[PDB]
RNA sequence: GAGUGGCGCGGACGCUACGCCGCGACGAGUAGGAGGGCCGCUGCGGUGAGCCUUGAAGCCUAGGGCGCGGGCCCGGGUGGAG
RNA sequence: CGCGUCCCCCGCGAGCGCACGGGGUCGGCGGCGAUGUCGGCUACCCACCCGACCCGUCUUGAAACACGGACCAAGGAGUCUAACACGUGCGCGAGUCGGGGGCUACGAAAGCCGCCGUGGCGCAAUGAAGGUGAAGGCCGGCGCCGCCGGCCGAGGUGGGAUCCCGAGGCCUUCCAGUCCGCCGAGGGCGCACCACCGGCCCGUCUCGCCCGCCGCGCCGGGGAGGUGGAGCACGAGCGCACGUG
């Protein structure tokens, strides 16, 4: 679809922020190796 | 020892599209299936319009898919096109219209949907009607492109309205001898 | 989705290997291990792992989750198994059909661990 | 240094490779070289075929009730038979049944 | 724009949409069987006539 | 000798002209040089606008 | 429930199988009928001939309506109406046979290729053997063997061909449905003459083979068959 | 990409597909447009007629500035103001035509081809078709001329 | 992930996501600080191989 | 097809879909055309957690083979850095 | 080879087993087996039998008493550029393209500008040119008028892949009977495209008549019917890449 799921941000230890991010449009954009 | 000439034994026509690309190629494996094992010939005919060259799915435009779905008996009907709904500029009124094409220009886009249209894919369309029960296919004019106009009868050659190829037209280039009385003769 | 990153991994992925009129996938959940649609162990939601344990004896059986797939840690989960010839097939073949986890992969996971219990078996 | 003047040897063999193809049979000949004042009078002809349509529409429709008054008011050997009657699945539905039955 | 938006026909091809309106599979393989003479094979006589 | 059906043209070649042929190898660097010589002149007339 | 489905899936079983039975019993009855058939043709051209000579009269036999054309000569340095002729016969192949119904339209076709044929009417166990053991069958444009009833019934079942005796009766007997039993026939691929021909070159008359061989086509279809 | 072009299959292969007989000579018709009218006079009457030969006047300082005169049909005409203007102007019940300049679009005709839709308008334009008038009158609008 | 291992990059302990960090990852101005942060997000194992 | 009235926790292969499979017919060939090369040479971007002083390239071979073929893979010797 | 029934003369039995039955198996066997034998087609040498002239080339025809070639290694010949045509792949699509310019190690790269889209080709043709420059029927006012109106409206025909409607039909000791699923008598809407008819725009010729008007004439437009055009008739182009010529 173009359901653009909640992308969460990760703090330098290697932990997950509380801090989220949606998934940008251009990351459901077609994929073509052509 | 048989004399059969092997002159028309393998057939051109095509048994995939030339394309490498992902989304076409998938489509074609969806129509495979299909062409096969549905008694339709629609998905048989849109089968083999996916092999075909851009020449061969020219771009529909707009006024066309106005004109050719405010037929009788065309009414709740999904227009499907195998090549490309470009946007008419020179036509104010656009009705509904279920339309099915692998590109539509953003601006007819823009042009179809705000006037409570939908715009379904290939993908969608067997969803919709795997045999493509009511469905109007159409194709865009094929002896559209300026191309089709050198073609035919010889350009210096009685009867011929074919276009010359000529580096560039004005009043003296390839004006004389061939097409005027004046000069040496008319065709 | 599965079938669209196929038609890209199918001929350009890093995992694959060409030699001798053969074609081979050295992915790490690939079993039969052969560049198919069916057993391509980074496509589907749904991925039957088999491996020799990290001990001695025993086959891992290397489970995909449902909810994160573009989550490459918290994906897979591992479960080892350390029982008889008979019982570690079993476990495998209760894992598959009993789950509706992938069934395609039911015979080909047991042929596998099979061969793993009979490469971690002393010669004579 | 003289040459082979002519031939047509080959020229038969060639012809009909691709086949001596008879022109394009077409319904609707051209009207071209036709007679230009017989050829003024029919685009005349169809020029005005309007001017007499709401007779047509009239007469063509009172013959279209002509016929809702014509129509209206109008209103090898036997033993193989009785085996080809039996040995197909629509006149032979109910006959195969009475044979099957026929065992008791 | 996508060409096609659904790209998993795992689920398309297998959906109750589709699978009504198909025809049934025709998987039985046939492969070339051979001829009988009548004079030599007397039981493949006896299937034609 | 001309094939068939095709554009008749005259392909202005007949001169010394490959002696006399400019190629855009500069063009990357001149960008770069007339880049650097319209800064420092904007850098010079310091309060001035840069346009003139 | 399935106490049903299990009961209701051998009924439509049970149907099937009778439903092959009283076709069976038809192509048996059919096929006896054909037999009855050939004795009373068989039987009655002897019967005129012998009231004829006892009046001392002559009974002149029915011209054949059915021929057996063989092409016999190769395939190089053919002339264009002769390639023409004989790929209308489907001849295209140095020993291949097709059925030929005579009329006036055929025999001026089978006369203008009397060098690159040998033809004649062929005998009803002549039509027996090319039927069943070179009998092939163009069955979607492929040479597919007659092995069984149902490939015939197939294709001919709408002209009332069911079986292979009914493309038999049909050929011997040329029936209003010639053409169709005849050209689903693939033009039956046979072997050299085993013995030896006597001379491909010249007529049959000046002791060749090429050409008519009026009754003498089936002591070269058994050579050959 | 010289691995996919012809020359790579005609390695082995002695005459390089240029014919065997006729071998691949420099110029055997002459260099470029060689005998036009003697050699060549088929080729130039079956695909050129027209080439040899001169027709008209000499114009001799002909400058592309004094004969620009750009058309715009009235098909395309209501493409040049925007989609707000058309919808206010056939919503509006007062009846003003909303200004179509023609020359602010790089326009300088306006020509008559399509149907213009059934609002008054006011076309702005330097040069005007009969057809193209009689259409902006017909709708009900006036063809204002500019310089 | 898939394209990416297919691509070849060791991704495997790449604890979730299309990897977003925190923007003090910008505020660095040693490698012993960035190599310390490819530990921690566990794609050292790429520039390992 | 479907409605409503009158004990045993079991079942091989598969399907790189550019794949797999089935049935028929056919296969000369200069000039010439097109296609397919997991044919071959040299550099480039990728990639194989590739190979290599426990011996790279090369070169020789009465060694083992493979492919219809172009060619290629190994064994042995030689060699010293890819 | 039943009975319970419908006329003219006299709807599932229950098993077995053998098989000329949609392409071979044996549930049959016996030998020899460590420095003297076993297999290895291939590859080394050799012999016999049949076949077998020396390649390349131009040529109607070469083993030629045609020419090049003693032998071996390495080198060695359809390239690149511009232009054009057509095919094919990609992007956007009445547009499209920054290619020149400017802005901000690899990087001389890449990213960006839109009042940098000038300009290129495309969207309009035609004429030497001045120029001109691409639908209309009818129905009312003035059996008719220019014209005040008036709703309506980019054709017609024939063939057309597809779609649409469906007279009726597709079953289980059974009769109505709803719902879906599907096929077909027959009927239509008909994409592309082709053939034909019309129309429309420019050039030119014949015909004949009306109109406009700050400027009435060597003025301006209009009409009918033939005819010339590389045109219109609800856009397909542009850029990029590849192939071939």
């Amino acid at each position: 679809a173009c359901a653009r799921p909640l992308i969460s941000v990760y703090s330098e230890k290697g932990e997950s922020s509380g801090k989220n991010v949606t998934l940008p449009a251009v990351f459901k954009a077609p994929i073509r190796p052509d | 020892g048989v004399d059969i000439l092997h002159n028309k034994d393998r057939k051109v026509w095509r048994k995939e599209p030339k394309s490498q690309d992902m989304y076409l190629r998938l489509l074609v494996k969806l129509y495979r299936f299909l062409a096969r094992h549905t008694n339709s010939t629609f998905n048989q005919v849109v089968l083999k319009r996916l092999f075909m060259s851009r020449t061969k799915r020219p771009p529909l435009s707009l006024s066309r898919v106005i004109r050719k779905m405010k037929l009788p008996d065309r009414e709740n009907k999904t227009a499907v096109v195998v090549g490309t709904i470009t946007d008419d500029v020179r036509v104010q009124e656009v009705p509904k219209l279920k339309v099915c094409a692998l590109r539509v220009t953003s601006r007819a886009h823009s042009r179809i949907l705000k006037a409570e249209g939908k715009i379904l894919t290939f993908h969608q369309l067997a969803l919709d009607s795997p045999k493509g029960r009511g469905t109007v296919l159409l194709s865009g004019p094929r002896k559209g492109r300026e191309v089709y106009q050198h073609f035919g009868k010889a350009p210096g050659t009685p009867h011929s309205h074919t276009k010359p190829y000529v580096r560039s037209k004005g009043r003296k280039f390839e004006r004389a001898r061939g097409r005027r009385a004046s000069w040496g003769y008319k065709n | 989705s599965a079938h669209l990153q196929w038609m890209v991994v199918r001929n350009c992925s890093s995992f694959l290997i060409k030699r001798n009129k053969q074609t081979y996938s050295t992915e790490p959940n690939n079993l039969k291990a052969r560049n198919s649609f069916r057993y391509n162990g980074l496509i589907h939601r749904k991925t039957v792992g088999v491996e020799p344990a990290a001990d001695g004896k025993g086959v891992v059986v290397v489970m995909k989750r449902r909810s994160g797939q573009r989550k490459p840690a918290t994906s897979y989960v591992r479960t080892t198994i350390n029982k008889n010839a008979r019982a570690t097939l079993s476990s495998i073949r209760h894992m598959i059909r009993k789950n509706k986890y992938h069934p395609d992969l039911r015979m080909a996971a047991i042929r596998r661990a099979s061969a793993i219990l009979r490469s971690q078996k002393p010669v004579m | 240094a003289k040459s082979k003047n002519h031939t047509t040897h080959n020229q038969s063999r060639k012809w009909h490779r691709n086949g001596i193809k008879k022109p394009r049979s077409q319904r609707y000949e051209s009207l071209k070289g036709v007679d230009p004042k017989f050829l003024r009078n029919m685009r005349f002809a169809k020029k005005h075929n309007k001017k007499g349509l709401k007779k047509m529409q009239a007469n063509n429709a009172k013959a279209m009730a002509a016929r809702a008054e014509a129509i209206k008011a109008l209103v090898v050997s036997r033993k193989l038979h009785r085996l080809a009657y039996i040995a197909h699945p629509k006149l032979g539905r109910r006959a195969r049944a009475r044979i099957a039955r026929g065992l008791r | 724009m996508h060409k096609m938006l659904n790209t998993d026909l795992s689920r398309i091809l297998k959906s109750p949409e589709i699978q009504r309106a198909l025809r049934a599979p025709r998987k039985k393989i046939h492969r070339r069987v051979l001829k009988k003479n009548p004079l030599k094979n007397l039981r493949i006589m006896l299937k034609l006539n | 000798a001309p094939s068939r059906n095709g554009m008749i043209l005259k392909p202005h070649f007949h001169k010394d002209w490959q002696r006399r042929v400019a190629t855009w190898f500069n063009q990357p660097a001149r960008k770069i040089r007339r880049r650097k010589a319209r800064q420092a002149r904007a850098r010079r007339i310091a309060p001035r606008p840069a346009a003139g | 429930n399935f106490a049903e489905l299990k009961i209701k899936r051998l009924r439509k079983k049970f149907a099937q199988k009778m439903l092959r039975k009283a076709r069976r019993k038809l192509i048996y009855e059919k096929a006896k009928h054909y037999h009855k058939e050939y004795r009373q043709m068989y039987r009655t051209e002897i019967r005129m001939a012998r009231m004829a000579r006892k009046a001392g009269n002559f009974y002149v036999p029915a011209e054949p309506k059915l021929a057996f054309v063989i092409r016999i000569r190769g395939i190089n340095g053919v002339s264009p109406k002769v390639r023409k002729v004989l790929q209308l016969l489907r001849l295209r192949q140095i020993f291949n046979g097709t059925f030929v119904k005579l009329n006036k339209a055929s025999i001026n076709m089978l006369r203008i290729v009397e060098p690159y044929i040998a033809w004649g009417y062929p005998n009803l166990k002549s039509v027996n053997e090319l039927i069943y053991k070179r009998g092939y069958g163009k069955i979607n444009k492929k040479r597919i063997a007659l092995t069984d009833n149902t490939l015939i019934a197939r294709s001919l079942g709408k002209y009332n061909i069911i079986c292979m005796e009914d493309l038999i009766h049909e050929i011997y007997t040329v029936g209003k449905h010639f053409k169709e039993a005849n050209n689903f026939l693939w033009p039956f691929k046979l072997s050299s003459p085993r013995g030896g021909m006597k001379k491909k070159t010249t007529h049959f008359v000046e002791g060749g083979d090429a050409g008519n061989r009026e009754d003498q086509i089936n002591r070269l279809i058994r050579r050959m068959n | 990409p010289s691995r996919l072009r012809k020359t790579r299959k005609l390695r082995g292969h002695v005459s390089h597909g240029h014919g065997r007989i006729g071998k691949h000579r420099k110029h055997p018709g002459g260099r470029g447009n060689a005998g036009g009218m003697h050699h060549h006079r088929i080729n130039f009457d079956k695909y050129h007629p027209g080439y040899f030969g001169k027709v008209g006047m000499r114009h001799y300082h002909l400058k592309r500035n004094q004969s620009f005169c750009p058309t715009v049909n009235l098909d395309k005409l209501w493409t040049l103001v925007s989609e707000q203007t058309r919808v206010n102007a056939a919503k509006n019940k007062t009846g003003a035509a909303p200004i179509i300049d023609v020359v602010r679009s790089g326009y300088y005709k306006v020509l008559g081809k399509g149907k213009l839709p059934k609002q008054p308008v006011i076309v702005k334009a330097k040069f005007f078709s009969r057809r193209a008038e009689e259409k902006i009158k017909g709708v009900g609008g006036a063809c204002v001329l500019v310089a | 992930p898939a394209l990416v291992m297919s691509k070849g990059h060791r991704i495997e302990e790449v604890p979730e996501l299309p990897l977003v960090v925190e923007d003090k990852v910008e505020g660095y101005k040693k490698t012993k600080e960035a190599v310390l942060l490819l530990k921690k997000l566990k794609a050292w194992n790429d520039i390992k191989k």
